[PDB]
């Protein structure tokens, strides 16, 4: 599954040579089904709230393997988990707790803190 | 006077120097002039909230690279501070 | 009677209105977007010039030149209007067709520079049109000049002093160029010696470099959404002896709190106003200031950013 299936295409229908970074990213990643999207594509559509819902089960396996799983810079998924509104949280929202319990396990980190608060600040 | 894993970190500095394109820049800008790109949902894209990302890794990657005393390393440092200023230049004062 | 020589001569006097339904009725918002150019930079584009005639610096033949994306271009183009100088303003060319027209309507030549480099390279065209012949060219530099916080000292500050009966107990103001901060504290504090005033400078929390001034912290700005403050940088027209206290607004308590600014009480109001009301209610979740007598700065209005998000719903 994708996120053309998801939510289809949420772009302002226009040519590519009218379109934002974001908006030809999107373009690049909307046939890419969740399982193999990438690390980097992964936190943005988190950052660009795009479908949350149905990312988390990608998100918990991600961190499983590597807590601090991020492109450009160690930690970046879960400061992008840090932007959720947990309002978004339709039929996942038991597996973003599985996520939590695994945030709340740790040791290095730094500025990174306040976001593992802010996390668990959201319902 | 050795490095580490300073070295995926260089690394990161120098491959992050595909995330300065104008657009990226210039998107930014614009979202600070309140006029984000518009989805077709409802609600915006958000072009200052990557820009916030970028400073943040290259932010995080110079600090790891600070006070390492080798000259690669300080090579890194000074191009990661180098691209912090072209952001922070680009921002200042913009607005008022 | 009183009959303006021009329109720079009616700045200032601009009403202190009571907030009914926001907050517990003890805020005070001064609604500087009753202005000849319709936004608080109104007084400093009037001094700034002012001040340059007295210094003897403005002559016969000499231009005006200032880098700005903001109020301030509007202001200095009012201004120059009004008493017959010939402005030019450097300015990213991110800067709107609208906002162009607005100026250009003014009567001011415009320079649009390179988009990418942002404010530095409006900063630098200005510098090079300047060295180009610095006899016929003057720079504003509203970020220094003391002219700019000098019109505050003189205007804004007696208004909310007499307005108020001296019972003002709280100042609230976003900074900028800090110059409505500086001169509006230094005349209740200095001139009037009420040093229990709490002066408050409003930032956004996504480049809260203020807070970070006072802390010692290094410096590390970043981009935000609550337009007309937040330079990135401390100004030298930001006299950090005088604030009491700094209040980071986030971009989204902004842009609900200056709709409810509209829809609430009928004030237009832009995201910057918005902030500095959010930080008055911020302060009276405090019982400590419960009772306290709150004005805060109301620096332009909704209606000049009619395009932007502000208007969502």
């Amino acid at each position: 599954i994708t996120l053309r299936k998801l939510i289809g295409n949420i772009n302002m229908t226009k040519e590519p040579e009218q379109q934002s970074p974001l908006e030809l990213w999107f373009e690049r990643i909307i046939d890419v089904p969740l399982e193999k999207l990438t690390v980097e594509d992964l936190c943005r559509a988190i950052r660009q709230n795009l479908c949350i819902d149905q990312l988390m089960p990608r998100v918990l396996e991600v961190l499983t393997k590597e807590p601090l799983a991020g492109e450009y810079y160690d930690g970046e998924l879960i400061a992008a988990l840090s932007t959720i509104k947990g309002e978004d949280l339709k039929d996942q929202k038991s597996t973003f707790t599985q996520i939590r319990q695994l945030i709340n396990q740790l040791e290095p980190s730094d500025i990174n803190d306040d976001l593992r608060k802010d996390i668990l600040k959201i319902n | 006077l050795n490095q580490k894993q300073e070295s995926a970190i260089k690394k990161i500095d120098n491959t992050i120097k595909n995330a300065l394109k104008d657009h990226d820049i210039i998107g930014t800008l614009k979202d600070m002039d309140g006029k984000p790109v518009p989805k077709e949902n409802g609600g915006y894209w958000d072009h200052m909230q990557e820009m916030q990302n970028t400073l943040r890794g290259l932010r995080n990657h110079a600090d790891t690279l600070k006070n390492v005393n080798n000259p690669e390393a300080q090579a890194a440092y000074g191009r990661a501070t180098d691209a912090i200023n072209k952001i922070e230049s680009a921002l200042k004062g913009y607005g008022i | 009677g009183k009959i303006f020589e021009d329109n720079s001569l009616t700045i200032g006097h601009t009403p202190l209105v009571r907030l009914n339904r926001i907050g517990n009725g003890r805020i005070l918002a001064k609604v500087e977007s009753r202005n000849p150019s319709f936004s608080v930079k109104c007084r400093i584009g009037a001094n700034m010039i002012w001040d340059a005639e007295k210094r003897g610096v403005l002559k016969p033949g000499v231009e005006l030149v200032e880098p700005t994306s903001g109020n301030t271009g509007i202001a200095l183009a009012y201004v120059a209007a009004a008493r017959g100088y010939k402005l030019t303003l450097t300015m990213p060319e991110t800067m709107s067709i609208e906002r162009r027209k607005l100026l250009k309507a003014l009567g001011a030549n415009l320079v649009l520079t390179e988009g990418a480099k942002g404010m530095k390279g409006a900063i630098q065209k200005a510098e090079e049109i300047v060295a180009s012949n610095p006899e016929k060219y003057l720079l504003l530099q509203q970020f220094s000049n003391p002219a700019n916080p000098e019109i505050h000292e003189k205007t804004t500050g007696p208004e909310i002093w007499e307005d108020t009966d001296g019972q003002v107990d709280v100042f609230i103001a976003g900074v900028g160029t800090g110059g409505t901060l500086t001169g509006v504290s230094r005349y209740i504090k200095g001139t009037k010696g009420k040093t229990d005033l709490i002066s408050v400078a409003v930032e956004p929390t996504d480049s809260p470099v203020i807070a970070q001034a006072l802390a010692g912290e290094e410096i590390k700005p970043g981009p935000h959404k609550i337009q007309g403050i937040g330079a990135g940088f401390i100004p030298a027209n930001l006299d950090l002896k005088l604030v009491d206290k700094v209040i980071g607004i986030t971009n989204e308590e902004a842009i609900s709190t200056a709709r409810r600014l509209m829809e609430e009480e009928g004030i237009l109001a832009g995201i910057s106003s918005g902030a500095a009301v959010a930080a008055a209610l911020k302060l009276q979740e405090d019982e400590s200031f419960t009772n306290k007598n709150i004005v805060v700065i109301l620096p332009s209005s909704g209606e000049r950013y009619l395009s932007t998000a502000l208007f969502a719903d």
